[PDB]
């Protein structure tokens, strides 16, 4: 550990933007659409769409862990604490060569294969007061989730029920104990944000996460169900996360696509409610892959040599 | 840049029998190959696609075979209605640059029938027009192969004339050529005898049918 006190701000961390831009370029030479459409305006309202048609090679895009080592004239500083807001003065900081192996998983609503919370479930937010700022949840115990191009994902109803609890409890432990915690599905928006979207085998899965976010701080949902089955769908025409615009990928082909990932975290986003009675409603969120990266770099910060 | 060649430019075969068509491709087109069927004067008909899968509502006699650069639309007991030109479509490259085969006529092969040449002189009314048109019909015959020659005053002159075969018929299933030597007024009057020599395969020997102005 480094014997000094420094400031950290994962919400304004620059490595996030440095990885994000990398992960995008890690996408332009691995997953290339058959056609990519992107807004093109002079400002005069009228906006032509810039079209691009390239080969559409079916590649089973399988993410490789990524390290981030400071070159020279630069040093990475890691924060150490069982519960770090990731936005303030860190006491147990410590210089490191490369950040832990991170598997740049691009997804929405659920953070897959990320890094678990050592102690307990932690939830960071650039401002919990602002019903506009994504709440990044960090699970201390991942929940396996298996998706298949066959059309769905299975999740443990047990583990997911617990998780919502040990999350619902960490929420009120920030918005007011004497406050009811509820979970509802997406409010609306793009398919990629409304469902738990992500990529598996180069196939863009779109799983309906209603059964994962319709939890009332009162009842249950395990009648005749041992596992939660999200009705997933693979799309060819998708909205790009790298930049405003659609992109069409070629249909599936491999006799079988399969994924078994660790739900290591979520991206929630409680609704304003305009100071109404203690009844905070949290819904799935994300779509801004940087929050993802953040959830992984929340305790890092590269700095110039002295 | 993909070239799709349908080797059998023409395939003469009889009803009930088995007809085979072969589409040859430049580079590999994998399995993105379809087959079409076109009746004279009709929009094509999607028979097979993806190389070996028949389109919804299509006779099982049509067999789609192949993969790579060698496809085959083989047909078991060919049918009366199965007469048409067949086309293969390549649609595997991307960007989209689909190409079609050049075709194959699935004509009915029958008995070698000789042509009955009818030479028709240019109606005076038509001659009053300013030109003359000598029509040398060739009724009902088979192998569409029928070389015709226009001899003006026993002159092998071969130029101002234009043929026109008809499609395969229904009942007879024969063809009918139609060569037309269109001369002037001052040159039609400048020549005496106008003969039309038909040299068909089913003709024991050349058959010249002509006429003298009058
Ligand atoms: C379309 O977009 C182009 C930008 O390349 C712009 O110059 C043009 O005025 C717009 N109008 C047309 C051609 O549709
Ligand atoms: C954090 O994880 C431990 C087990 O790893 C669990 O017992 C504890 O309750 C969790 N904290 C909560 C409730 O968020
Ligand atoms: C997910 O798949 C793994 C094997 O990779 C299996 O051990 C686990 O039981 C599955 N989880 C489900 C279907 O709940
Ligand atoms: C919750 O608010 C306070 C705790 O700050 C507590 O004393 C009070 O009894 C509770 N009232 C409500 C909102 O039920
Ligand atoms: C699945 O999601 C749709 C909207 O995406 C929702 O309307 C529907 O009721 C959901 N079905 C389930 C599994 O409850
Ligand atoms: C949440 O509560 C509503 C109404 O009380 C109920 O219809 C819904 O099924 C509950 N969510 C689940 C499935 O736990
Ligand atoms: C609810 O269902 C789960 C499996 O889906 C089961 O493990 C659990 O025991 C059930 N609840 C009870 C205690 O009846
Ligand atoms: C990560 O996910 C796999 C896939 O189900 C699971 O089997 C494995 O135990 C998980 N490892 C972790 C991070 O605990
Ligand atoms: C890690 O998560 C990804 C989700 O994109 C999944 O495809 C992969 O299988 C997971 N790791 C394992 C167990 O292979
Ligand atoms: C909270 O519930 C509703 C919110 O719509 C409000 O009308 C009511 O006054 C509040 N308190 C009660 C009655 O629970
Ligand atoms: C580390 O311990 C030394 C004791 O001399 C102290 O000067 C320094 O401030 C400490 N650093 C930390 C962890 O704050
Ligand atoms: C960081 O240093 C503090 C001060 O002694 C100590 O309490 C804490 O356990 C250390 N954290 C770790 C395990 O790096």
């Amino acid at each position: 550990l480094e014997n000094v006190t420094e400031n950290f701000n994962m919400w304004k961390n620059n490595m996030v933007e440095q990885m994000h831009e990398d992960i995008i370029s890690l996408w332009d030479q691995s997953l290339k659409p058959c056609v990519k459409l992107t807004p093109l305006c002079v400002g005069a309202g009228s906006c032509n769409t810039s079209v691009i048609t390239q080969a559409c090679p079916k590649v089973s895009f399988e993410p490789i862990p990524i390290h981030y080592c400071a070159p020279a004239g630069f040093a990475i500083l890691k924060c150490n604490d069982k519960k770090f807001n990731g936005t303030g003065p860190c006491t147990n900081v410590s210089t490191v060569q490369c950040t832990h192996g991170i598997r740049p998983v691009v997804s929405t609503q659920l953070l897959l294969n990320g890094s678990l919370a050592e102690e307990e479930i932690v939830i960071r937010s650039e401002n919990f007061t602002n019903n506009a700022k994504t709440i990044i949840v960090q699970l201390n115990e991942s929940v396996v989730i298996n998706c298949t191009g066959a059309g769905h994902c299975n999740l443990s109803k047990t583990q997911w029920e617990n998780t919502l609890e040990q999350i619902a409890i960490k929420l009120k432990e920030q918005f007011g104990n004497n406050k009811t915690i509820i979970f509802n599905p997406s409010s609306g928006g793009d398919p990629e944000i409304v469902t738990h979207s992500f990529n598996c085998g180069g196939e863009f899965f779109y799983c309906n996460s209603t059964q994962l976010f319709t939890w009332n701080d009162t009842r249950k949902l395990n009648n005749t169900g041992r596992n939660i089955t999200l009705p997933c769908r693979i799309k060819q025409i998708i909205n790009m996360w790298q930049e405003v615009g659609k992109a069409m990928y070629a249909p599936p082909i491999r006799g079988q696509i399969r994924c078994s990932s660790n739900i290591t975290g979520l991206l929630l986003t409680r609704d304003g409610g305009k100071d109404t009675n203690g009844t905070e409603i949290f819904r799935p969120g994300g779509g801004d892959m940087r929050d993802n990266w953040r959830s992984e770099l929340y305790k890092y910060k590269v700095v110039k040599i002295e | 840049d993909i070239v799709m060649t349908q080797s059998p430019a023409t395939l003469s075969v009889s009803p009930g029998e088995r007809a085979t068509l072969s589409c040859r491709a430049s580079e590999s087109v994998s399995s993105d190959l379809a087959w079409y069927q076109q009746k004279p004067g009709q929009a094509p008909r999607l028979l097979i696609y993806g190389a070996s899968t028949r389109a919804t509502g299509v006779p099982a006699r049509f067999s789609g075979s192949g993969s790579g650069a060698e496809f085959t639309l083989t047909i078991s007991s060919l049918q009366s209605e199965d007469f048409a030109v067949y086309y293969c479509q390549q649609y595997n490259n991307w960007p989209p640059r689909y190409t079609f085969g050049q075709g194959t006529r699935l004509e009915i092969k029958r008995t070698v029938a000789a042509p009955s040449v009818f030479i028709f002189p240019p109606s005076d009314e038509q001659l009053k027009s300013g030109t003359a048109s000598v029509v040398c019909l060739l009724n009902n015959f088979y192998p569409r192969e029928a070389k015709v020659q226009w001899k003006v005053d026993n002159a092998l002159q071969s130029g101002n004339s234009q043929e026109s075969v008809t499609e395969q018929d229904s009942k007879d299933s024969t063809y009918s050529l139609s060569s037309t030597l269109t001369l002037s007024k001052a040159d039609y009057e400048k020549h005496k005898v106008y003969a039309c020599e038909v040299t068909h395969q089913g003709l024991s020997s050349p058959v010249t049918k002509s006429f003298n102005r009058g």
